[PDB]
């Protein structure tokens, strides 16, 4: 291959970067926002939050509505908004980060301040693949979130030929001796490969407190909680999964937030470490990860 | 090019002002195992015409040369 | 750059854009010829600071991937901390057929925006390998503390400007290297020194450049001596407590394969 130098200028801007210079992979895409300040559970209305979801490619099917929790189900899509967090786990097939902007413009119509968000997919293969189109997605993904945190940064957890996690991070939480901005949170995320013999489930127990569990197509099951039990026995949530789905090769992702509430099991059952890892972020908080397969 | 590339030229782009030497450095580690026909010696055992030829392979070239009973110490220029 | 021959393994550094992956196939033959067996290769650098020019399968990490992959097909990737910011990038591959006992270290340091009041003494209009001339450079700069006399050295002052310096005592090895220049400051520090505490090493390094910015990657075997102490919750010396003129901005701990650890950080002067 011939190479020459070509004089050209630098992107002003990052999508400028990701047109000039620049089948999906993945298994699952989640992007949460978390505010400054509490918010009223019915401030924001279904029909905001499902016209967010249409410039994603999805059309609301079902909403309940509990104590501290609103769901809403999508096609491929769980969407779920407490006082604390909004939060959406959907398939790869969702261009979730064309949700990103229209979500925080919808923040800004009503006041509320998003001082911490987060994007982040499962990959079973690597955006080094060639042949799919999971770098140019990336690429895109990268395009919206880092338009709108300039201030926030990706990271890549694990292998990058394996299983592993890739995620943007935006910190702007208010840390001022006199803030009563608080970080005791939970969260809690277990993926399975490859599952034995599709839907999207939320069961609760208490108030803005929720598990989730996302299953659909190869097999996998995702579940997520963020009860503060959980964190208190997770190696007896995780066994519990593993009987229930079997699967060939599991990814925990544990949070440890600045009030810690945590280092991934060691061991799990019949299941063998692939990779042991942990982001330990400026803000004080800690993302404990871990991939395992069947021996 | 790929997307974790594309990152990191972004990131790489916001830190530049053209008014430039790349100073971080690139690190190739090999380690060997010893059988019985091993030489005592290892890779020591190999004269400076042997490390000579490899620099050559990445045009460049030794400037001094210090050894040790356990290390060979060069220095390095494009 | 540096290249450092021991027994048992090479070592080579290299800057610029010296495509440093075309020596593979003369260093397994180096291995070949004393009837020794590749059991344990890395490549790992620094994110660059101009990766638009660089060269080969340099201009990508998937290239970097794609062309370490061809010889060691076994291998894996790694990206340790923010991607679009101060990140390492590594490609690790091993066959160990016998499990054996390590117990050596390796300690890195990146650091940028260098003291100005120091880089005036690494330039120079002439070229000066080792002498009395590079001497008064040691010691007007503090480079005659992190390389005392228990060491032998050999250091060379670029011209116009540029300076490194390799160092060994015993099997133990150090090295240093200095792009000078403003716009683009930055100095690199390595060494295997076994210690169980790296603070006062790390230091004497900062004191010698008090970098704007710094990151440090720490590897640790599982039979070394800071191997021991971290696997029994103590401090090795990259703690935020050891460093009160910066900040921690982002750190990382990872197992990239069974019973060997890394420890990156990133640190920033706060800049009162």
């Amino acid at each position: 291959v011939t190479r020459i130098n070509q004089q050209t200028e630098c992107p002003s801007s990052v999508h400028d970067l990701v047109s000039c210079w620049g089948t999906d992979s993945g298994l699952e895409k989640r992007f949460e926002l978390n505010f400054a300040q509490p918010v009223d559970i019915g401030t924001v209305t279904v029909k905001q939050l499902a016209s967010v979801m249409e410039r994603a490619g999805e059309s609301l099917r079902q909403n309940s509505a509990e104590l501290g929790i609103h769901t809403l189900k999508f096609d491929r899509s769980l969407l779920v908004f407490t006082a604390k967090q909004i939060v959406v786990r959907s398939s790869v097939s969702v261009m979730l980060h064309e949700a990103v902007h229209p979500m925080l413009e919808l923040m800004r119509s009503h006041n509320i301040i998003v001082d911490w968000a987060s994007f982040m997919r499962v990959n079973y293969g690597s955006p080094w693949d060639m042949t799919s189109e999971t770098s140019d997605i990336m690429a895109h993904e990268y395009a919206e979130l880092k338009s709108a945190f300039p201030t926030g940064h990706p990271y890549l957890a694990g292998p990058v030929d394996r299983d592993h996690c890739f995620y943007f991070v935006y910190d702007g939480i208010d840390r001022d001796p006199s803030s009563c901005r608080r970080e005791n949170d939970v969260q809690i995320n277990v993926y399975m490969y490859n599952v034995q013999a599709e839907q999207q489930l939320l069961v609760s127990h208490c108030a803005g407190e929720y598990e989730t569990l996302r299953v659909s197509t190869h097999p996998f099951a995702s579940f997520e909680t963020n009860a503060v039990s959980a964190a208190s026995d997770i190696t007896k949530i995780v066994n519990g999964l593993l009987k229930k789905f079997y699967p060939e090769r599991v990814l925990l992702v544990l949070l440890q937030d600045r009030d810690a509430q945590c280092g991934v099991m060691d061991r799990l059952e019949g299941f063998t470490v692939v990779h042991r890892g942990a982001n330990h972020f400026g803000g004080g908080y800690v993302f404990h990860q871990a991939t395992y397969a069947r021996s | 090019k790929d997307s974790l590339s594309l990152m990191a030229m972004w990131g790489s782009i916001a830190r530049f002002d053209p008014k430039s030497f790349e100073g971080p450095e690139k690190r190739l580690e090999v380690i060997m195992r010893v059988v019985d026909g091993t030489h005592v010696s290892g890779l020591l055992a190999h004269d400076d015409d042997v490390w000579q030829k490899v620099i050559d392979a990445i045009c460049a070239h030794i400037v001094s040369r210090e050894f040790n009973e356990y290390i060979r110490s060069y220095v390095l220029s494009e | 750059x540096s290249l450092f021959v021991m027994k048992d393994r090479v070592i080579l550094i290299t800057c610029g854009t010296i495509t440093l992956l075309n020596c593979v196939p003369l260093i397994c033959e180096a291995v070949s010829t004393v009837c020794g067996e590749v059991e344990w290769v890395s490549f790992m650098h620094k994110n660059y600071s101009f990766p638009w020019e660089q060269k080969g399968p340099h201009l990508s990490m998937a290239e970097e991937f794609k062309t370490l992959r061809s010889h060691f097909p076994s291998g894996q990737p790694f990206i340790f901390g923010p991607i679009d910011s101060d990140h390492y990038f590594l490609y690790f591959h091993s066959d160990v057929v016998q499990p054996s006992c390590s117990d050596d270290a390796q300690l890195s340091m990146t650091m940028y925006g260098l003291d100005r009041n120091q880089t005036k003494h690494w330039y120079s209009d002439k070229m000066l390998p080792t002498g009395p001339e590079t001497a008064v450079i040691r010691e007007a700069t503090g480079l005659s503390e992190v390389v005392d006399d228990s060491w032998i050295l050999h250091d060379l002052q670029y011209e116009p400007c540029g300076y490194s310096i390799n160092a060994i005592r015993g099997s133990e090895y150090q090295t240093i290297h200095i792009t000078p220049e403003e716009h683009c400051s930055f100095a690199s520090y390595e060494t295997n020194t076994c210690a169980l505490n790296y603070s006062k090493c790390i230091c004497g390094v900062l004191r010698v450049f008090d970098p704007e910015r710094f990151s440090v990657i720490v590897f640790i075997d599982p039979d070394s001596a800071v191997g021991k102490s971290y696997h029994s919750g103590g401090t090795i010396g990259v703690e935020p407590e050891y460093y009160p003129n910066y900040e921690a901005h982002h750190r990382t701990v990872n197992e990239y394969t069974p019973g060997h650890w890394v420890l990156k950080v990133n640190y920033v002067k706060r800049a009162v």
